[PDB]
């Protein structure tokens, strides 16, 4: 199950029950482009990068030796977090590490320049057409 | 201390737009 | 401004033509 | 036992007699931050995902229909004593007696690993389940260190870990007891050395 | 206007002479008080913080050191098993991954042709902290019978760090195998990059993002100067607070740091000191010129992290400091990086250092390329209006260069299997000797009218400054040692002339003859003069380096050059030559 | 033609010999070659949402038009192919395009000189058709062989499908064929909103080539110009009406117009909309986009004015305008109006700063891909490198196509007034 992300609406979801085969190691990877946004979009650390939420593994890990059905009003309170449907299999929720990744940052002490900057070059042609359409050739 | 954002009127307005007022319309 | 220059010049040229 | 991600983590589960599932949600993660002094207010819509098959309910549940569930996490968040003081406020014996006298700021946030949770769910009130029993589940894992608290000193203490020994139980508690694992996997049927004799020994499957 | 374009023509020459004098004396200009800054720190998150060393591992550091040393000769090769023991002891998080790879041709200075080896690592998980940032300290092992001291100060200080709590990054401990092929295959495995084609055995263990390592370098009980290596692969260069970091702690520990091998005082003497300042910095461009990983911190450089090579020498002088002055210095460095609090973004990345303490920031020494290029821009404006006052003639030439260009880019690594079946020579000296024969090959045109000849040199000049300056906008020393060279005899090159003259200035200042004079250049710099025979030995030393480099590492100065320097002087040679 | 087929070949063996090369994924990652609306990455992401059971605009990847979509399902193999195949196609419709231009304008040259409208002493000025034997070929082959097409079409764009609908739309105006025209310039206007531009231009060619007088007082231009601007409209809804029923939702509207106009991505390209609104005050936004998009349609009416008589280099100018101050440019867009010099190649002698212009082009081009390096990936450049790039590059732009523009006025008058 995949949910698409809207910019600054919602986050990108993405579910899969795999199955991992035994005595092995499952690589899931899918692949991103970093985005540019606005001068004030940013936190106030913008170079330290933007954490990428952990990670959520649910399984039903198989068990040593079977478990026999649990009282939760007289068993340790460790032992009744999570309820047990099968006596050889017990629920763990793993989450992984955090991911810090960087976005590509403008000047954020460059907003009046580049507002000059882009006016200008804006301008230049403003006023090159201006001077074509406008006026007309004469001697001398 | 620190410093705020502040538009660098001589440096960058005034050159920007010498370089359109006496490059196409005054001349 | 760069916008307006030219604009004021044909204005004052219109209103010197009337 | 229990884990939890880096942060904030938050996800509840509404009755099928809500209609503004969103509306109760931020409303209740405004009151929440108020209550934990936690800035679970930046919990919005960009962080806020509805799981489709994961994290089911935990207590009692007649359907599990995921419209009503929804889950965020802000894995920026901090936690300190300004987050334990509210938590170890809601405790009946609010640190003044039982096992809350071990929790000492100093000594928690001094380890590889600390975790603040507050689970609410509906439980079995008797043996027969006919009927449902609200249930609050404060708890708070810590890992100390073998190098950083322990130092090469090799044995490990109550005083040693919480700068502080227990001295009574929590009268309003009708259980208050020390479990300490005693397994070794190696060696055959020997078990770990304790101090002091300890009241009872119990054995059970326990994470298979 | 018409009057400006008569202008230009009357007055071609003299400007064109003006603008090179100004850019030579513009560079050796850069050593001076005016263009020269003293180096500041810039980054409050280090500058306004302070440490208080408490490295007392002096004696484990030596013991670890004679361990290593004595397991390594054991083994023949890297102690793995010891390495792995040794780490899980002081407490880290120990790994281990496996490479291999085939290099194109036998390598016979580090005397390697298959290359297997296996890097230890272990990681200081950060407590109070998810593994979100890391810290690299990494020591590169070669098969050397070297840097066993700086393994044990490695290890030691890994004891040191581990016991402690005020970390927000993870360190890794890193000992790679066979010098920088380790290290190349570690960076490409924990990035997952594949870029130069080695083969690894998959990472199991990560610290997340890295942003700074440091790379230890040692094999004395007792040094007397530390050094630091800046420069790194595709002359690019670290964050200039690193190199401030590391500078501020020798007055700190009251240590003798120096850069290039040369210590540079604060006196500035006119008489000496501008002397001693050029002299650093042209070993400096020197090196950024070159283009190749000088230590273990070069290839990190191309991941955006920050890395220093700490070099220690013992050196006849009489105060010997100490591995506790050296650990001290090395745990300062690593707990002011520990307090950032961001990736390094202040400070500057592209600058010239005419001393440890002293800096030339890009906006001061651009204009030392950009009169070079002025004269190439004069030139092509003057052919562009003398063409004002061919199709078939220069397509012939274009197409001649720029496939004698591909054939020297592609046919040396080739053809050694073929060439070193029907003549006496070795696998890798087959490969220097193609690219020699070819390069000759190229200086022998077969296919070789004014308006032809003024097209063409116009659009080599075109071609040539756009070469030269985007070059130096990603390594400056590369385009400012081009520029130098090139220039002054592809402005000058025309058949109406001396022709004899014409040629001999080209050859003379052809990429390989501009390489030949950087070699002497290097040699005479390093007080260490050089005959001719020695001379031609180390060039092709030099070749034979660069064409594995290119693959072994990714370096672009073969490529580049062989690809677009080298086409477009032969675009000057058919110029002076016109049909 | 034997010289056309020839470089259909050339062009047709570089596309391929460049598909099968390793630097196609360098390529097809160019920030200077794909957009945001124009990717392949993105096109592939859209057909995979569809067979999950996701709309493709519900999420921030995908801002093709449904058309493009209907397109690559059927041809999601063969891509290369299909991007070669569109290539040779805009090629052919140029060569043929100009090929009809050269005679309409011999024939409206033979007949001022039959008329002696122009000046005595003008033989220089007079086009002959020796000069013009090669202009429709060099037209196709300074768009197959550009680099800008070459990579546009490597990185498998679907800019090169759009400048492909704006050659067939100059094509069929050139051959009359109204009806074909503004179903042409209809799939120009789905693709891109910008290219509504060129109605303008169109209708005045047609006008101009049916011998309607454009005035005012005129009634046969008025219903002309009515039928033309109401069989766009048709053809405009009727295609907007259809695409709306691939995915049953008006979703599509959205994700493409809306993001064509009020630019969401900020995504750096060789344009002047992605830092002017990274680097912005949130005050003026509205108002700064406003007059960005303004911009673009701002100079059609009064090159209208002055270009009444002369459609062909109106379109021309109209297509360098859209393709400089677009939302998100692409140096495909720039590669089509770049295959219109050598029509205009005959202005030479009154073109001032030509090579200075040319020069400073080029070195922008060059400039894009190792700036953009040294930022993104060296991390020793900022994102102001990459931004004063854009800049000159858009200035030399708007110079080169101000001065061909000059060229034409000054040829004009000589030949109106006496050359000397
Ligand atoms: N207790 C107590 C406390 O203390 P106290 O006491 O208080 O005290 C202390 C303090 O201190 C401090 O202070 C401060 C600080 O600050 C900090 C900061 O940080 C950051 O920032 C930073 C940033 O980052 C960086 N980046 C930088 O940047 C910059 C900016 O900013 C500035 O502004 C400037 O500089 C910029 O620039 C500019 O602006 C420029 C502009 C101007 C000018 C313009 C121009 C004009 C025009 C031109 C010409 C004309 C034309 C005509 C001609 C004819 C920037 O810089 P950069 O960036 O570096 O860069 C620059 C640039 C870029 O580059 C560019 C280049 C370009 C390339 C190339 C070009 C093209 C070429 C072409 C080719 C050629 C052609 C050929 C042809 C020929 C052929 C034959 C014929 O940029 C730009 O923009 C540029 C512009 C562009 C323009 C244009 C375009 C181009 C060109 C055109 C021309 C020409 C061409 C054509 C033609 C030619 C030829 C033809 C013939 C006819 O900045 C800063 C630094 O400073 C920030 O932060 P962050 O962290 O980041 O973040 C945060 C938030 N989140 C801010 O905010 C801050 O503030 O500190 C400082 C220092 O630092 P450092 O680190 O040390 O440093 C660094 C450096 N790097 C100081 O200073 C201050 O004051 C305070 O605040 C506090 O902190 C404390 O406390
Ligand atoms: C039954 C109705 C059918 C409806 C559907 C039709 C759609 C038509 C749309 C566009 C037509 C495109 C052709 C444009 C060619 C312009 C060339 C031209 O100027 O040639 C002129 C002739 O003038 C014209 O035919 C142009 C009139 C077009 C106005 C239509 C507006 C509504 C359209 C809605 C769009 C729907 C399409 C949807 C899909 C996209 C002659 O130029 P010449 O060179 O041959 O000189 C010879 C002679 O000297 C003058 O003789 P004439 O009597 O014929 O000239 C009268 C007048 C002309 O002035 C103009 O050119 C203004 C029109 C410009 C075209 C607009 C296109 C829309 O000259 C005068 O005397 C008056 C003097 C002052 C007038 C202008 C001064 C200020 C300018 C504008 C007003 C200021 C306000 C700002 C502008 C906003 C506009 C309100
Ligand atoms: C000829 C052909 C054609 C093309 C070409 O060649 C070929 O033409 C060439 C030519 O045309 C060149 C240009 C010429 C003009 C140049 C201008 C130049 O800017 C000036 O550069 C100077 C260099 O010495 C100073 O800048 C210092 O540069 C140092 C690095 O080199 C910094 O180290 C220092 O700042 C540090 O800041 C932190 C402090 O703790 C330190 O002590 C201080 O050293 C800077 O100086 C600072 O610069 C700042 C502006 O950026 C402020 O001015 C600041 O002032 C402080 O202001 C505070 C209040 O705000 C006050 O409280 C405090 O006391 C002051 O100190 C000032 O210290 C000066 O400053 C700054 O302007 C710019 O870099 C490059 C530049 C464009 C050039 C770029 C390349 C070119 C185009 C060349 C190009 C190839
Ligand atoms: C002939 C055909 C083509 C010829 C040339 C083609 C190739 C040219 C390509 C690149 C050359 C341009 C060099 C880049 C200039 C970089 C300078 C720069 O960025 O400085 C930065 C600051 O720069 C600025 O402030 C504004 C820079 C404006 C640059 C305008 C001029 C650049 C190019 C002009 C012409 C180049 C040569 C032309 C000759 C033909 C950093 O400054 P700092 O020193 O770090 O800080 C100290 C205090 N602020
Ligand atoms: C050619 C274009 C101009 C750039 C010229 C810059 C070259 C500067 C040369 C030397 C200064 C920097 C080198 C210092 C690095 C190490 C010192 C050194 O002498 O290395 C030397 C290495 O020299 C170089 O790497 C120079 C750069 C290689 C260029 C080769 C490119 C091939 C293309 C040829 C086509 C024409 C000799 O290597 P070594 O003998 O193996 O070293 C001894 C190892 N035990
Ligand atoms: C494969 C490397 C090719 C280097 C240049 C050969 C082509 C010669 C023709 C014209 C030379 C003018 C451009 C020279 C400027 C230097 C280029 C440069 O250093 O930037 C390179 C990329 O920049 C470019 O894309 C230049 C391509 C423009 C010409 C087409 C760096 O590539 P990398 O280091 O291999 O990527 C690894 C990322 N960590
Ligand atoms: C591949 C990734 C980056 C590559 C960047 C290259 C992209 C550049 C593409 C387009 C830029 C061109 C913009 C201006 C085009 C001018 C159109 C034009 O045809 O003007 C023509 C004028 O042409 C010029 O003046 C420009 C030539 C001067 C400088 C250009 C030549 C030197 C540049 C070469 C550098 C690269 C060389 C490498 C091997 C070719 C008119 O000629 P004509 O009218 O047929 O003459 C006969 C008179 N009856
Ligand atoms: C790159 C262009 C500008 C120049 C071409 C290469 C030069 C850098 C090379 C070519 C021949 C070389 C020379 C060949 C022979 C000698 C003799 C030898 O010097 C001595 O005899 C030392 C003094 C003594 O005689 O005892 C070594 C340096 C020198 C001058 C060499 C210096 C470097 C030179 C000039
Ligand atoms: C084929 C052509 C002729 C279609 C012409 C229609 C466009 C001009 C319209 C159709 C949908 C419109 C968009 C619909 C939604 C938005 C979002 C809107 O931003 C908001 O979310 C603000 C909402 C609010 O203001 O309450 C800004 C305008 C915009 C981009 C609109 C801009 C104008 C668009 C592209
Ligand atoms: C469609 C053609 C035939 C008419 C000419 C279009 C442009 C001259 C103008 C007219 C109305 C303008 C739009 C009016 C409203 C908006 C909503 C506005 O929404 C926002 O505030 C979000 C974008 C931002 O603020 O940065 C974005 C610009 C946009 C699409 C404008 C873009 C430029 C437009 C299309
Ligand atoms: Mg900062």
């Amino acid at each position: 199950h995949y949910q698409p992300a809207q910019d600054r609406l919602q986050p990108h979801l993405l579910e899969m029950l795999i199955q991992l085969p035994a005595n092995s190691v499952t690589k899931v990877s899918i692949q991103f482009e970093r985005a540019l946004l606005k001068w004030t979009e940013y936190t106030p650390d913008p170079n330290h990068g933007f954490y990428v939420s952990p990670s959520v593994l649910s399984a039903l890990v198989p068990s040593m030796v079977a478990a026999k059905p649990v009282d939760w009003e007289e068993s340790p309170l460790f032992n009744s977090l999570f309820p047990v449907s099968d006596g050889s299999n017990y629920f763990v929720r793993l989450y992984t590490e955090p991911l810090l990744v960087n976005l590509p940052t403008p000047d954020f002490s460059m907003p009046y320049n580049v507002i000059c900057l882009t006016c200008t070059v804006v301008a230049v042609c403003y006023g090159s057409f201006y001077n074509l359409l406008t006026r007309t050739f004469h001697i001398e | 201390g620190t410093t705020q954002l502040r538009a660098t009127a001589t440096t960058l307005i005034l050159c920007c737009l010498l370089i359109i007022l006496p490059c196409f319309i005054l001349p | 401004l760069p916008m307006a220059v030219p604009i004021l010049l044909s204005l004052v040229k219109i209103f010197l033509e009337t | 036992f229990l884990q939890a991600p880096s942060g904030a983590e938050l996800w509840v589960w509404f009755q099928d007699t809500v209609t503004d599932v969103d509306k109760s949600w931020k409303e209740l993660s405004n009151v929440l931050s108020g209550i934990f002094c936690a800035s679970l207010n930046f919990i919005d819509s960009t962080n806020t995902v509805t799981p489709t098959a994961s994290f089911k309910p935990l207590g009692l549940a007649n359907d599990t229909d995921h419209y009503f569930l929804r889950y965020a996490v802000l894995p920026r968040e901090v936690v300190c004593t300004e987050n334990l003081t509210p938590w170890k406020k809601l405790l009946p014996c609010s640190s003044k007696a039982g096992l809350s006298v071990l929790l000492k700021a100093d000594r928690l946030f001094h380890t590889s690993y600390h975790s603040q949770a507050v689970h609410i769910r509906p439980v079995c009130r008797n043996a027969r389940c006919t009927s449902i029993s609200w249930e609050l589940r404060q708890t708070l894992s810590v890992v100390f260190d073998a190098f950083i608290t322990g130092q090469g000193k090799k044995d490990w203490s109550l005083f040693r870990m919480f700068s502080r020994t227990l001295t009574e139980p929590c009268p309003l508690a009708s259980e208050s007891r020390v479990y300490v694992d005693i397994t070794t996997y190696n060696q055959d049927n020997e078990t770990l050395e304790v101090h002091p004799p300890p009241t009872t020994t119990y054995q059970d499957v326990i994470l298979g | 206007r018409r009057a400006l374009a008569r202008l230009v023509l009357r007055l071609n020459a003299p400007l064109c002479v003006l603008s090179y004098v100004a850019g030579i004396a513009w560079f050796l200009a850069l050593v001076f008080p005016p263009l020269t800054q003293r180096t500041y720190m810039s980054e409050n998150a280090m500058g306004s913080t302070m440490v208080e060393e408490q490295f007392a591992g002096g004696d484990r550091a030596r013991a670890f050191a004679r361990d290593f040393a004595a397991h390594r000769k054991k083994s023949g090769a890297l102690p793995v098993a010891w390495l792995e023991r040794t780490m899980r002891s002081v407490g880290l998080e120990v790994y281990t991954q496996s490479f291999s790879r085939k290099l194109p041709f036998p390598d016979e200075t580090h005397e390697r042709y298959m290359v297997s080896g296996t890097n230890v690592y272990g990681i200081l998980r950060a407590p109070r902290a998810a593994s979100t940032e890391s810290l690299v300290l990494t020591v590169p092992c070669g098969s050397d019978s070297t840097n066993s001291q700086a393994v044990g100060l490695l290890l030691a200080l890994a004891a040191h760090f581990r016991g402690q709590i005020y970390w927000a990054k993870d360190i890794v401990f890193l000992v790679t195998e066979h010098d920088l092929l380790g290290t190349e295959a570690w960076l490409e495995a924990y990035h997952d990059v594949n870029v130069t084609g080695m083969q690894s055995s998959p990472l199991q263990g990560r610290a997340g993002a890295i942003q700074a390592a440091v790379a230890l370098e040692l094999s004395s009980d007792v040094v007397t100067s530390l050094d630091v290596a800046v420069e790194g692969l595709n002359g690019q260069l670290p964050n200039l607070d690193l190199l401030n970091l590391f500078q501020t702690f020798c007055q700190k520990g009251g240590l003798l740091c120096t850069l290039q091998g040369k210590l540079q005082p604060e006196d500035w003497t006119s008489l000496d000191g501008p002397l001693q300042g050029l002299q650093t910095l042209l070993l400096m461009v020197l090196r950024q010129a070159s283009g190749r990983p000088h230590g273990s911190h070069g290839l990190f450089l191309r991941y955006r992290v920050e890395a220093l090579t700490l070099r220690g020498i013992n050196s006849f002088r009489q105060y010997k400091y100490d591995l506790v002055a050296v650990g001290k210095a090395l745990e300062g460095m690593f707990r002011k990086l520990n307090h950032l609090l961001e990736r390094l973004h202040q400070s500057f990345f592209l600058y010239l250092l005419p001393g440890l303490s002293r800096f030339v920031s890009i906006g001061l020494y651009m204009p030392a390329v950009g009169f070079l290029l002025l004269v190439l821009g004069l030139k092509a404006l003057e052919l562009w209006m003398q063409l004002h006052e061919g199709l078939a003639s220069l397509v012939a030439p274009l197409l001649i260069s720029q496939a004698m260009g591909l054939a020297l880019y592609v046919l040396p690594v080739l053809g050694q299997h073929v060439a070193t079946q029907h003549f006496p020579v070795a696998e890798a000296e087959a490969v220097v000797l193609t690219l020699l024969a070819i390069y000759a090959a190229g200086l022998a045109l077969p296919h070789n009218p004014d308006r032809g000849w003024m097209a063409l040199k116009l659009v080599a000049l075109i071609y040539l400054a756009l070469q030269l300056g985007c070059i130096a906008l990603t390594n400056f020393s590369l385009g400012f040692l081009l520029a130098t060279t090139m220039v002054p005899t592809a402005a000058l090159a025309k058949p109406h002339g001396p022709r004899t003259l014409y040629a001999a200035l080209l050859v003379l200042t052809s990429p390989a003859a501009t390489l030949l004079g950087s070699l002497f250049l290097w040699r005479e710099l390093q007080e260490a003069p050089l005959s001719l025979a020695e001379g031609w030995q180390l060039f092709l030393a030099a070749l034979a380096q660069g064409v594995l480099e290119h693959h072994t590492y990714g370096a672009l100065l073969f490529p580049l050059l062989s690809l677009g320097l080298y086409p477009c002087w032969l675009l000057f040679w058919n110029v002076l030559f016109w049909k | 033609a034997a010289p056309l087929v020839l470089v259909l070949v050339v062009a047709v063996t570089v596309r391929a010999a460049l598909f099968r090369s390793s630097l196609a994924e360098f390529i097809s990652e160019r920030v200077e070659v794909v957009s945001p609306l124009s990717s392949w990455k993105r096109v592939v992401e859209g057909l995979s949402l569809l067979d999950l059971g996701v709309s493709p605009y519900s999420g921030a990847v995908f801002h093709e038009t449904p058309l493009i979509i209907y397109l690559f399902h059927f041809l999601i193999d063969y891509a290369e192919l299909v991007f070669m195949i569109t290539d040779a196609l805009t090629a052919i419709a140029l060569y043929f395009a100009i090929q009809d231009f050269n005679k309409v304008v011999f024939k409206k040259q033979k007949l001022l000189l039959e008329l002696d409208q122009y000046a005595p002493d003008v033989a220089e000025l007079i086009r002959t058709p020796m000069e013009m034997r090669y202009i429709p070929l060099k037209v196709a082959l300074f768009y197959l062989l550009n680099p800008y097409t070459i990579l546009s079409c490597v990185a498998k764009s679907t800019c090169a499908i759009n400048n492909t609908l704006i050659a067939f739309f100059i094509l069929t105006t050139i051959k009359g064929s109204a009806f074909l025209s503004a179903i042409f310039l209809a799939l120009a206007t789905y693709q891109s909103l910008y290219p509504l531009t060129l109605f303008v231009p169109g209708l005045l060619y047609l006008l101009q080539r049916q011998y309607i007088p454009v005035k005012m007082k005129s009634k046969a231009f008025w219903i002309f110009s009515w039928e033309y601007a109401m069989m766009y409209v048709g053809s405009l809804v009727v295609i907007i009406c259809l695409s709306f029923f691939l995915l049953s939702s008006w979703d599509f509207i959205p994700a493409v117009y809306g993001f064509i106009l009020s630019v969401p991505d900020l995504t750096p390209n060789i344009g002047l909309f992605w830092y002017f609104f990274a680097e912005m005050f949130e005050h003026f936004s509205l108002f700064f986009v406003c007059v960005f998009q303004i911009n673009v349609f701002f100079y059609t009416i009064p090159l209208a004015i002055k270009l009444k008589e002369h459609p062909i280099f109106f379109m021309f100018i109209q297509i360098a305008v859209i393709a400089i101050f677009k939302s998100y440019p692409t140096v495909g867009d720039v590669a089509l109006y770049m295959a219109f010099f050598p029509v205009w190649n005959h202005l030479y002698r009154f073109l001032r700063n030509i090579f200075v212009l040319t020069c400073i082009i080029i070195v922008c081009s060059l400039l894009f891909p190792v700036l953009w390096h040294l930022w993104i990936y060296a991390g020793s450049a900022n994102s102001n490198f990459f931004y004063a790039i854009t800049l000159t590059f858009n200035v030399g732009q708007i110079l080169l196509i101000s001065d061909y523009f000059y060229a034409f006025l000054r040829r004009e008058y000589y030949l109106t007034h006496g050359l000397y």
